[PDB]
RNA sequence: UCAAACUCCGUGAUAGCUGGUUCUCCCCGAAAUGCAUUUAGGUGCAGCGUCGCAUGUUUCUUGCCGGAGGUAGAGCUACUGGAUGGCCGAUGGGCCCCACAGGGUUACUGACGUCAGCCAAACUCCGAAUGCCGGUAAGUCCAAGAGUGCGGCAGUGAGACGGCGGGGGAUAAGCUCCGUGCGUCGAGAGGGAAACAGCCCAGAUCGCCGGCUAAGGCCCCUAAGCGUGUGCUAAGUGGAAAAGGAU
RNA sequence: UUGUGCGCCGAUAAUGUAGCGGGGCUCAAGCACACCGCCGAAGCCGCGGCAGCCAACGUGUUGGCUGGGUAGGGGAGCGUCC
RNA sequence: AGUUUAACUGGGGCGGUUGCCUCCUAAAAUGUAACGGAGGCGCCCAAAGGUUCCCUCAACCUGGACGGCAAUCAGGUGUUGAGUGUAAGUGCACAAGGGAGCUUGACUGCGAGACGGACAUGUCGAGCAGGGACGAAAGUCGGGACUAGUGAUCCGGCACCUCUGAGUGGAAGGGGUGUCGCUCAACGGAUAAAAGGUACCCCGGGGAUAACAGGCUGAUCUUCCCCAAGAGUCCAUAUCGACGGGAUGGUUUGGCACCUCGAUGUCGGCUCGUCGCAUCCUGGGGCUGGAGCAGGUCCCAAGGGUUGGGCUGUUCGCCCAUUAAAGC
RNA sequence: GUUACGGCGGUCCAUAGCGGCAGGGAAACGCCCGGUCCCAUCCCGAACCCGGAAGCUAAGCCUGCCAGCGCCGAUGAUACUACCCAUCCGGGUGGAAAAGUAGGACACCGCCGAACAC
């Protein structure tokens, strides 16, 4: 839940581009 | 309750949430229309409690119309089994719905009550949905 | 008169049609530039790989 | 297939004075064996052969 | 708590191969099809299975003669 | 030590199985896909690699001309099916005049047609882009170290995630299965992302106590701006979030 | 009453703040639009040494391109014993 | 006594299936998977083949003896909505549909160039020759409107040959051409010949692969909310709030199979804790269909405390006797 | 050459069709008379075939008219989309529909033959 959530919602940062892997 | 009485094709794939309406985007036969603004499937059910709950809230004389009608449907299969071993079988029939779309008219006199009686309809349906008056 | 090239980006994350024309145009390093013709040839590889390429006018 | 008594039966059909076996599968419900018929041989021509199984 | 689907059939490889413009030589195959969806013109011939070929060397055209699609063979200007 | 002892011999039994296999540099450099398979963790051939010879730009890229497609989309009194609301009422029918015939009446069920608005992967009168097949004109050209044919030597044949399109699933999964001259990892370091194989940038010949830049960032930790200008924010929003509610 | 840009409530789990990386920040060190500079990589350039492919020339000189690399193919070598 | 007893599989088992044809998925060339969705075949055919010629249906409107929704007839509209041997598609009215006359090309000897292509298989093929059919001739005919309708190789069998004939002459036998013999259907076919158990079990391996546990999601479960039909004597909101809808939490039965099978010891009980609040009591409080005593529901609140006993291995539960209370 | 003629053909085959109105018959296209002769009906000289020209342009056919039933059909915009930018949203360069609209259109072209004429 928790951490799922923080992990594909780091991943709309701006380094990234709104984009990781494994989500 | 709405259904069809016969589909040829009774397993289809689901449908398309992508683009925006072609038709249903200009209030038709009554003066007080519902509106849609996002994608979503809207099913029997929600139907059936939407025009009840305009129904018990006009109580005497006023119509109402329903421009969708429920002829797709998805499949649930049966509980606790393994992905695999093939599609489950239609439970309930969904009508497609692209933002724009509208869904009821009503033709009641009074602005208020029609309003307030839309508003609730709306509460009984999962999209943000807006009210539409037939004029420009 | 004639175009004027300065490769900008890297050719890494690009497709082979981008590569190869970097190539027909010349271009294989950063910061390299070309000295080519404004004839349509030249304009569609520039519509291909404008996110790739700097582009100067003299005439 | 195998070698049934299918309705679709039978088979040679060899030549007078033609040594040259043609064959075709055929029903057998159906009256006829003595007629029609006719093909190529062997150092000969267009001649008449029977159904003979 | 079976899936009596599950079967298919092998592809047969059907459409267009000699396309507008080409050189084709004699018997070369121009279309392979089931039905008569392109039709033949001229220095053109069908099959059996309703495969289409040429007659006569050159190069295609895909016209119509009656509103049905034709293939036809021209003559190639000898060197 | 017994679901058939122990010892020598056959015997160095055999294992589609596990492990292990030793000095250096130079050049090029993958794959995890297809058909078959007593077969699915193995193998054979094709695929992609290199070495040698041959054929010389035939490969690839961009532009222009020629060609078939039935996808997205849209449309339907242009077919097959579903279906909303009206007009008519044949046809049906309660009922009445009562012969039941026949004369009809009434919300009645409503064909067929008709006015209007609609839907569809297995519906299409229609029909895009791209991709594709050939021709042509140049380009790259002290090279891509390209392509094709042949012969030697192989490895791989358990692929992952991300973007786009889709099936199964609950339109859930860091799920599973396909596509893709799309990518990266695999086999790829360095910088940024707080740490973080696949994300963004960029593809490491070795050295230098030299310079300019990308992505990203400039209050201190952390090198660089408590930078300039005009407006908003009062919530520590920034620095997770819905239906809905609210001067 | 419409559409907007930021905002409020809804909001809610178990070793310890703990859903800015921390201190701290609205006397923005936060959001937006324009502007100026700068830092920043093994990228590019600059000075040097080596190497492979090709080419030009002369009795091995120079130049352009190139040089991440596992399975693996090919090439050239050190070392030990007799 | 020697040996066989299949594979796929969202672990294995049970079930189902394995080859071929058609359609969608399939992403406008071809091709493309899944235990994805719909069907079908393991045939028939003196004609339902070849050729020459001729004609157009289905449906509706009307008339009409039995006759009606329809039977055969006549007259109009009718571009094609019927039919095509058999599933579907692509095509067919220019007919490949319907009908009539001759009839055997449902032939022999070949085959340029091409498709598709791992390979073996597979598909069409103009044109040449003999000898024919039909037609006045041109010209068409090497099966069926097309795609499915079947099975490699080996080993044997039948007819014919001017091939060989183990010293000679014959012959057997072996060859060749044309052909036959297989639900080898697990259908690229391990043998011509083969079903099961192991909780007596053993070995080699695997986290490629399952059970306990962790993890992701959250159908399901719990908690909570939105709108308000009504109930509530009237009174939607003291209290319960349907028909539908939106989120949480990650404890429940399950889904995926990502680390661990060269060892992560699994239900309950005891002892020992510590943590959260979505609070059982105590403490503060707002509303009442709260007179008062008792309460009902809601907000804040975690400091402390939160019993002993009977049955069951049991967790859960029920009961007895108490309790300020007998928490999740 | 030419007229309200006939015949064979073509158009990437309705811009050409259907329906209504008027109008024409010199030679030709036709309809019509009748089955003696070839020849023919799954029965019928209806059709096909044969022999002729009493009669009529009524129909077929050709000519003009009617844009009404049908068809054709743009520009511009939109949907969708390739590529790129972009922390979700959305956007930029290029390509570009269907429908709708304005409109078009009662076809065009070629060869031989006739009749007509210098």
């Amino acid at each position: 839940a928790k951490r799922g959530r923080k992990k594909r919602d780091r991943k709309h940062s701006k380094a990234n581009h709104g984009k990781r892997p494994n989500a | 309750m709405l259904i069809p009485r016969k589909v040829k094709h009774r397993k289809q794939h689901h449908p398309e949430q992508r683009g925006i309406a072609s038709g249903g985007t200009s209030v038709s036969f009554g003066d007080y229309g519902i509106q849609a603004l996002e994608h979503a499937y809207i099913t029997n059910r929600q139907i059936e409690s939407a025009r009840i709950a305009i129904n018990r809230h006009i109580k005497r004389g006023g119509k109402v119309w329903i421009n969708i009608f429920p002829d797709r449907p998805l499949t649930k299969k049966p509980a606790e089994t393994r992905m695999g071993s093939g599609k489950g079988s239609p439970e309930w029939w969904v009508a497609n719905v692209k933002p724009g779309r509208v869904l009821f008219e009503l033709s009641y006199p009074d602005e208020k009550t029609a309003r307030d009686a839309l508003t609730r309809a709306i509460h009984k349906l999962p999209i943000k949905a807006r009210i539409v008056t037939r004029e420009e | 008169a004639e175009l004027k090239i300065t490769q900008v980006r890297s050719t890494i994350g690009a497709r082979w049609k981008q590569r190869e024309s970097l190539r027909t145009l010349g271009l294989k390093k950063i910061r390299q530039s070309v000295v080519r013709e404004d004839n349509a040839q030249t304009r569609g590889l520039i519509n291909t790989v404008h996110h790739l390429v700097e582009v100067e006018e003299v005439g | 297939a195998r070698n049934e008594i299918r309705p679709i039966v039978k088979l040679r059909s060899t030549a007078g004075t033609g040594y040259t076996y043609v064959t075709r599968k055929n029903r057998r419900n159906d009256p006829d064996r003595i007629v029609l018929r006719k093909y190529d041989p062997v150092l000969r021509r267009h001649v008449e052969f029977r159904e003979e199984r | 708590s079976s899936s009596r689907n599950g079967r298919d059939s092998a592809a047969q490889r059907l459409g267009v191969k000699r396309f507008g413009g080409q050189v084709v030589k004699a018997g070369e195959i121009l279309v392979r099809q089931r039905g008569t969806h392109f039709h033949p013109g001229v220095n053109v011939g069908r099959g059996g299975d309703d495969t289409l070929f040429a007659l006569a060397p050159g190069a295609v055209e895909f016209g119509a003669k009656r509103g049905r699609k034709t293939v036809n063979i021209v003559p190639v200007a000898r060197p």
